[PDB]
């Protein structure tokens, strides 16, 4: 496994493009099975 | 006779003494509306247990042997094994069915209530207002005499067959719904709701299409969505009670709840509120609806004659009040006072305070705050060697709500402390660095990144000292920043940052993100490149071109917070897009007959579309084929009939219910008759997961 730890290079990346999630905290269980 | 008597239903002299108050709160009333509401609530919760409580997904949430970090309200609570959890959910289902059919009503209510609150308190990441409401309604209905009309207990027991109920049974529910509407409305008198920031992008939905024939998008997003919602909350609270306003209030409330059901994915909240809306009507509306039907149908619907006397009421001839009447009145008054007080009880339990107020779930502040997280770093220092390492942001977790609350952060730190020694880490010191913006503000730290949360101090009744204040001074900037957001190309992207005095941010620009620049908006910062150890002090309105592939630090050296921005474009994505576009242009030229010269051999697979009897395609060709396939799939999805979607939805829900039932059966069999050999278990688990078709 060894997914507990990460690297310095991939931890210090503020600028990483991603999608947008409103996260209203009221809509069901959000992604549900994903996380 | 009095005008107040007809408007409010009770006279002032009734409040002179305790005896008169008890008599008023225990006067006879018809049971029909309460019975209908009981039936609808039970049925909806029966449908909701396999969907939102998580009985379908319970086998991958409480899996045995897996180490995960839990977030219970009390540290004493611990989940049971999976099979006993399945048994608990079976007890919930039995209680809900009993409530629906009115069979052993008090026992069924208790069997639903206690498990539901156990599940609710076991996890703080699954809290929302519409679960708290279900818990409250189940608690209230445990004491109400709702099994008098359209109940199996009536058939099995003559004394409870179409009998009277006291008046506070309706009063408590009406007060609860009024509290929900009014407190939701007043909580929405916030600067970010009246100004159009919360739910700023919800006016694009096609349900708002007719409004766009008369109003622009920006005006529709403010007059209708925000001010309309606030006014609807307050007015729907007040109007439904009065006789004159009931029709218009019912129409607006029903439209509001249907639009909420379609626009959001809240779940069964809209249907529950719709079922509660008739409760403000006369206590005997179902009876007169039943009467206005053919006699043959009336042979199947419930009784229509006048209800018989009950012993849960006080009649005026008289009858001195007993004990249960006094307890009912006291319960009504104290419960409604507690309901009014609890949403504003945040100055006593100050440990849970943050930028927002209190834990989410019992404040009725629905859809008021939206958050966008930009970065999360978890650093650990080993307690023996001194080595410094970095963990994944969300390891040993199932939700992402730990990023915004101090108590959950403390629990997560303790969980990591107990788990990490399994991975050759001695007594660790964990530091957290989380960047979040609420309602489109500057991204700022929420927690102090120099504090070891494992050893930090937290108590519920004292304020945490390691939660950064919300810089509300930068509120007006949200206008200007948005302008900069709209001045960009289809490639450029912008991130805004506001940083405290003394602190610094160390960042690593990826090799792909060429052409990245930093500009200063307010304050004073110094930018250090560590490859050659060179720091330049930036003044307001100065820009620098950062390296790609190196570390750079930004330090704040002013007494007040400093605001700056990163503007970047992805070079690799742009290059891939340009090369793919050139390839597509060549393909189109080949298709229309142009480019008479021979195609390159790598282009032959593109025209063929299948990698058979030839060299493997280059990664660019694979990307092109994948893009074409995805575009075809999206186009096929768009040109899809509605009936197919409806049938697929029905099949998916059927699959969910089937999986829930079969897994519960497996668990109960294991509990009672023991566990078979592993092969039979594997066969059964394969059988349960099979799609219905
Ligand atoms: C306000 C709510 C919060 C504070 C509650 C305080 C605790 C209650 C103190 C005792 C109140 C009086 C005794 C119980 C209620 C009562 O008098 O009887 C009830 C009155 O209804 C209730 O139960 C009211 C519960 C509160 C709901 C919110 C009311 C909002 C009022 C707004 C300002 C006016 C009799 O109703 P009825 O079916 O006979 O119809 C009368 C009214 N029409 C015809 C228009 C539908
Ligand atoms: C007097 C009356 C007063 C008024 C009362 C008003 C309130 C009554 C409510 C009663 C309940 C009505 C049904 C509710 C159904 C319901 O909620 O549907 C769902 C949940 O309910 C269901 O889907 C139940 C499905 C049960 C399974 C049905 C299977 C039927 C199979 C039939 C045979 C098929 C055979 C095929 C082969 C030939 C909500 O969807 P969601 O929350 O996942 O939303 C997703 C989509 N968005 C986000 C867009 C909304
Ligand atoms: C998202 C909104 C409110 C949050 C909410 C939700 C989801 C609930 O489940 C509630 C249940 C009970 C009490 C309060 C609740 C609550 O606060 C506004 C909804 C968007 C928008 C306002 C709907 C538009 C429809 C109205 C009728 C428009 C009228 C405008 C006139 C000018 C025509
Ligand atoms: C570049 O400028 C920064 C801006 O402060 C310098 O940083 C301070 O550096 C000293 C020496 O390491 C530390 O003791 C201070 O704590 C730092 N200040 C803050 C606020 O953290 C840095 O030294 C400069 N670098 C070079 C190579 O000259
Ligand atoms: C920058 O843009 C590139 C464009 O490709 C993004 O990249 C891909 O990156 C993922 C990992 O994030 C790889 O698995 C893919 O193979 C890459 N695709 C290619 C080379 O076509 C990248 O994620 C973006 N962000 C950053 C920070 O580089
Ligand atoms: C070292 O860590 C690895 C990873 O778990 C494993 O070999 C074991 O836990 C540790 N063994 C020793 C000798 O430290």
């Amino acid at each position: 496994l060894d997914s507990v730890f990460s690297s310095s290079e991939r931890a210090h990346q503020v600028l990483r493009i991603r999608k947008r999630a409103n996260s209203f905290l009221e809509e069901l269980r959000h992604s549900s099975l994903e996380r | 006779d009095s005008r107040i008597g007809k408007l409010l239903g009770f006279e002032w002299t009734d409040l002179s003494s305790w005896r008169r108050l008890v008599t008023l709160l225990n006067r006879p009333t018809d049971p029909a509306s309460l019975a209908v509401f009981r039936f609808l609530f039970g049925f909806l919760m029966v449908l909701d247990i396999p969907q939102e409580r998580g009985l379908s997904s319970l086998d991958r949430k409480y899996l045995d042997g897996l180490d995960v970090c839990r977030f219970p309200l009390l540290d004493a609570l611990r989940p049971l094994p999976l099979d006993w959890m399945y048994l608990v959910y079976t007890i919930m289902f039995l209680g809900a069915l009993g409530m629906m059919l009115g069979l052993c009503y008090r026992i069924s209510c208790v069997l639903f209530l206690l498990p539901y609150w156990y599940v609710f308190l076991l996890d703080k990441t699954s809290w929302n207002n519409h679960s708290y409401l279900y818990g409250l309604l189940a608690f209230q209905l445990t004491f109400m005499d709702a099994n008098h009309y359209w109940s199996v207990d009536g058939l099995l027991n003559a004394h409870r067959r179409n009998a009277h109920v006291p008046l506070w049974n309706y009063a408590v529910l009406r007060g609860q719904i009024f509290i929900v509407y009014f407190i939701a409305g007043v909580k929405k008198l916030d600067a970010d709701w009246v100004e159009g920031y919360s739910m700023e992008y919800l006016s694009r939905h096609w349900l708002f299409s007719p409004f766009k024939l008369l109003l622009s998008e920006e005006l529709t997003s403010l007059l209708v969505v925000h001010w309309g919602g606030l006014l609807l909350d307050l007015s729907a609270g007040f109007l439904l009670f009065f006789d004159v306003s009931r029709s218009i209030g019912l129409f607006f409330v029903s439209y509001f709840h249907c639009m909420n059901s379609q626009l959001f994915s809240i779940g069964m909240f809209s249907y529950v509120m719709l079922a509660s809306s008739p409760l403000f009507c006369s206590p005997e509306w179902p009876r007169k609806l039943v009467s206005y039907c053919p006699r043959r149908l009336q042979q199947l619907l419930p009784l229509k004659a006048a209800p018989q006397p009950s012993v849960s009421c006080v009649y005026k001839r008289g009858q001195k009040p007993g004990l249960r009447h006094q307890l009912g009145a006291a319960f009504t008054l104290l419960y409604l006072l507690e309901q009014l007080f609890l949403p504003y009880s945040h100055f006593l339990t100050q440990g849970y305070n943050n930028w927002t107020n209190g834990l989410y779930g019992y404040s009725w502040d629905m859809m008021v705050h939206s958050r966008s997280h930009q970065h999360v770093k978890i650093t650990y220092r080993d307690g023996r060697t001194g080595e410094l390492g970095y963990l994944n942001p969300g390891v040993f977790t199932q939700s992402r709500r730990w990023k915004d609350h101090a108590d959950m952060l403390k629990q997560y730190a303790t969980c990591l402390s107990r788990l990490l020694p399994k991975y050759n880490v001695t007594e660790p010191q964990i530091y957290f660095d989380i960047w979040v913006s609420i309602n489109d503000r500057f991204q700022q730290r929420i927690f102090d990144p120099r504090v070891d949360i494992v050893q930090a101090a937290w108590s519920p009744f004292q304020r945490t000292s390691w939660v950064q204040p919300l810089l509300m001074d930068l509120s007006p900037w949200r206008a200007k920043l948005q302008e900069i957001k709209s001045s960009l190309d289809n490639h450029t992207e912008v991130v805004f940052i506001a940083d405290f005095p003394g602190l610094h941010l160390e960042n690593f620009v990826s090799e792909d993100l060429g052409n990245t620049s930093i500009q200063l908006l307010q304050g004073e910062v110094t930018v250090e490149l560590v490859a050659e150890q060179k720091n330049q002090t930036l003044r307001e309105g100065e820009k620098m071109q950062l390296p790609a592939g190196e570390y750079h630090k930004v330090y704040t050296t002013s007494p007040s917070p400093s605001c700056y921005m990163y503007v970047y474009v992805n070079t690799t994505e742009l290059a891939l897009e340009q090369d793919l576009a050139y390839l597509q242009e060549l393909k189109e030229k080949v298709e229309n007959g142009s480019e008479t010269g021979p195609l390159p051999p790598e282009l032959q697979p593109l025209l063929e579309g299948e990698v058979k009897g030839g060299p493997e395609p280059t990664p660019l060709v694979q990307t092109f084929l994948r893009r074409q396939q995805r575009l075809q799939e999206i186009e096929r999805r768009r040109n899809t009939p509605f009936h197919e979607r409806f049938f697929r939805f029905l099949l998916r829900k059927l699959y969910v219910f089937r999986r829930s039932f079969l897994m519960t059966c497996i668990s109960l069999r294991n509990l009672i008759l023991g566990r078979p050999s592993l092969e039979q278990l594997a066969q059964e688990v394969t059988y349960a997961n099979l799609r219905p078709f």
